[PDB]
């Protein structure tokens, strides 16, 4: 867990670098079934 | 506390169908699910079928689908059995059984028999029906003496016994009928009694052959 951040004082804001990346890019889906008896 | 009672046993020839009743009291046919075991000699029970009224289903043994219809009549709270093209592997004790389905789901299916009716035995063979004779058996001369009567050349099975109506039951063995050579069933009933009652007590067997509409109440006494 190493991270590096510069500030650049020219325009006010900040880079926090070393971060990785986990993007969600798709979708899984599943079918969960309960079996019931009506009374 | 509700009581199943089948239709009595009897004898039908080969080939033929029978039907046997079974009538609750104390209770709605459609409040049951009604089984029908039945049990051939020296084997266990065999489940035939069932039937819930409250949900309208009937379900037969694979073996029996096909040849048996059960049907739940709740005008008179009676349940029945027909088997047809009866043969030799069906002489066997049928057995009426209840389950209770007072809250039941569909699908339902049966699972156990608390309730039972008394059975109905059936057989299948091409001998007549014939009362038997009751014969006694007198005692004479420790301090215990032994009498009897004999029941004598009856067909089908069973034969049914009572000492003074019920009332003498410890020391009473009725034994299991046999075939004779000849044919026909026959069987005896001893008790043991002190020998000080053998004057002063009556002594009465009462002999049923319910198949053969025989009622028979023989008197037994020392002869002289």
């Amino acid at each position: 867990q190493n991270i590096t951040e510069e500030f650049y004082q020219s325009t006010c804001s900040a880079v926090s670098r070393g971060y990785f990346s986990a993007l969600r890019t798709g979708w899984y889906t599943s079918v969960i079934t309960i079996e019931l008896s009506n009374i | 506390q509700v009581q199943l009672v089948q239709s009595g046993a009897e004898v039908k020839k080969p080939g033929s169908s029978v039907m046997v009743s079974c009538q609750a009291s104390g209770g709605l046919l459609e409040d049951y699910i009604i089984n029908w075991v039945r049990q051939a000699p020296g084997q266990g029970p065999e489940w035939m079928g069932g039937i819930i009224p409250v949900l309208g289903t009937v379900h037969y043994g694979p073996k029996f689908q096909g040849r048996v219809t059960i049907t739940a009549d709740e005008s008179t709270d009676t349940a029945y059995m027909e088997l047809s093209s009866l043969r030799s592997e069906d002489t066997a004790m049928y057995y009426c059984a209840t389950e209770t389905a007072l809250v039941v789901s569909e699908t339902y299916l049966p699972h156990y028999f608390d309730n039972w009716g008394q059975g109905t035995l059936v057989t299948v063979s091409s001998a007549s029906t014939k009362g038997p004779s009751v014969f006694p058996l007198a005692p004479s001369s420790g301090g215990t003496a032994a009498l009897g009567c004999l029941v004598k050349d009856y067909f089908p099975e069973p034969v049914t016994v009572s000492w003074n109506s019920g009332a003498l039951t410890s020391g009473v063995h009725t034994f299991p009928a046999v075939l004779q050579s000849s044919g026909l069933y026959s069987l005896s009933s001893v008790v043991t009694v002190p020998s000080s009652s053998l004057g002063t007590q009556t002594y009465i067997c009462n002999v049923n052959h319910k198949p053969s509409n025989t009622k028979v109440d023989k008197r037994v006494e020392p002869k002289s």
